[PDB]
RNA sequence: AUAAGGUGGGGUUAGUGA
């Protein structure tokens, strides 16, 4: 038998890219088309939001003086907030902004360890002169979809969901390989959909560490 | 001969489980059954899940 | 006689005692579950006013 | 034997433990026009014994068990006295009645009978006097524990 | 175990295809 191996990632954009697996016998298209579908949909290592402090705020279901938006349209619009972290587990985001305008991403005080990947992300919008938010955004890995409920204290400390799933959609594609003077050979293409944390061959290299993990519990 | 009334207002957040009743406009009522995951929908060449 | 509203109680622990204000009432955004204590209410059986 | 003030608090302990387990009797009576009868007098005897929170009361329930799991009839003397609140001589009249006149050997002689009431009563003391010691620095670290 | 609890009225839910 033959084993495949990575002839390319198509960086397509910077959201999403292509990458080539080639070249592969009867079924194994679709048998890792399936599997490696299934895992980058499973589980990968998320860097998701996962508590929010704005400061002269009791409570969730009240409003600020000096925003249009109510503050649940906020924090949702946090949940969709991409970021990238290295050296941590862990990591506390903060945010100081006044003045007349849209809220971006970009008004967080960024580290080095950190990296934010949409700076486009709008928040919300100042309308007055002289208006603050300041919150401090706590942000850890995960892996999953984790609600509020189902956690293990003061009462600033508003909670949010956990989506710590980078990849969005994730397609693949069969067809025959060009091999040399063989048929039945087959070139894999695999279409993955990521908010822009994620590195494909990072990716799918460790969906087939978990992979032979799992295969390994047996022999 | 009440001296004093004190009114609470408790606010409740409810997602959705399986066992609720949710329908269309057409007389197709229904109740959800499962919540099944991403992975085992069906879902088409272009890869969008239903 | 009346009845009192302060957070004066005989005999629960302090865990609801801890989500009361001065006053006997719960702040405003303290999350709750079932059974919790909302306003201490106590009777004055045995009061004299004589 | 223990002393003076370990027997006060851990007296004050135990009368809110068997007070707290005292609520969970099984039924009581009452009627439908009593407590109509009840808010607008004073009663007089104040029946309602004062308990612990749930945590003490089952922490102090964990720790009873955890020594006094393996004799049954300790326990139990220890729920007459606690629980129902009945007297020692109560339970020396009680348990006297049905003593069971087991041919205990006595420095008279061979003798069929029950053990008097007049013995009962240290027969019952001695008991509880060893009990409470044997729970004391159980108990007391118990607490501690939990600080 | 201290949330208990009668009488009217109103609104809603679930009950075939030959």
């Amino acid at each position: 038998f033959l084993k495949p191996r990575l002839v390319d990632i198509e960086q397509v954009s910077s959201t999403h890219a292509k990458v080539t697996l080639e070249p592969l016998e009867r079924g194994f298209g679709h048998t890792l088309g399936n599997a490696l579908r299934r895992i980058l949909l499973s589980s990968m290592p998320g860097c998701a939001v996962t508590e929010v402090e704005i400061d002269g705020v009791l409570h969730e279901y009240s409003t600020k003086e000096g925003v249009q938006e109510d503050i649940l349209e906020i924090l949702l619009n946090l949940k969709g907030l991409a970021v990238r972290v290295q050296g941590k587990d862990e990591v506390i985001l903060t945010l100081n902004k006044s003045g007349i305008g849209p809220v971006t991403a970009a008004d967080i005080t960024h580290d080095g360890d950190v990296e934010i990947v949409k700076p486009q992300h709008v928040i919300c919008h100042l309308t007055d002169e002289n208006a603050s938010i300041s919150m401090r955004i706590k942000v850890q890995r995960g892996r999953g979809y984790v609600p509020a409920s189902t956690r293990i204290r003061p009462i600033g400390r508003l909670l949010v969901d956990a989506c710590y799933s980078p990849v969005e959609r994730i397609a693949y594609n069969v067809e025959a390989a060009r091999v040399e003077q063989r048929t039945d050979l087959d070139k894999l293409v695999i279409e993955m959909e990521t908010n822009g944390t994620i590195d494909p061959e990072e990716a799918i290299r460790r969906a087939a560490t978990i992979l032979a993990e799992q295969l390994e519990a047996f022999v | 001969g009440v001296l004093k009334i004190v009114k609470v207002y408790l606010a409740v957040k409810r997602r959705i489980q399986p066992g609720d009743k949710m329908a269309g406009r057409h007389g197709n009522k229904g109740v959800i059954s499962k919540i099944n995951p991403i992975e085992d929908m069906p879902y088409d060449e272009n890869g969008t899940p239903v | 006689g009346p009845e009192e509203i302060t957070a004066d109680i005989p005999n629960v622990g302090e865990a609801a005692l801890s989500k009361l204000d001065e006053s006997g009432i719960v702040y405003i955004g303290a999350e709750v579950t079932g059974g919790d204590i909302l306003v201490g209410k106590v009777t004055p059986k045995g009061e004299t006013q004589l | 034997n223990l002393t003076k003030e370990q027997h006060e608090w851990l007296n004050g302990w135990l009368e809110l433990w068997g007070a707290w387990v005292y609520s969970g009797r099984l039924e009581k009576r009452m009627s439908s026009v009593i407590a109509k009868f009840m808010e607008s007098v004073e009663p007089g005897r104040v029946m309602t014994r004062p308990m612990c929170n749930d945590d003490d009361g089952m922490l102090i329930s964990q720790v009873v068990d955890s020594v006094m799991y393996i004799d049954k009839k300790a326990f139990g003397i220890l729920l007459s006295y606690y629980a129902h609140g009945s007297s020692k001589h109560a339970i020396a009249s009680y348990y006297h009645r049905v003593a069971r006149p087991r041919k205990m050997l006595c420095r008279g002689g061979g003798r069929i009978q029950k053990p008097s009431l007049a013995t009962c009563r240290r027969e019952v003391d001695e008991i509880l006097n060893a009990s409470l010691f044997m729970i004391y620095p159980v108990l007391d670290s118990a607490f501690k524990n939990r600080k």
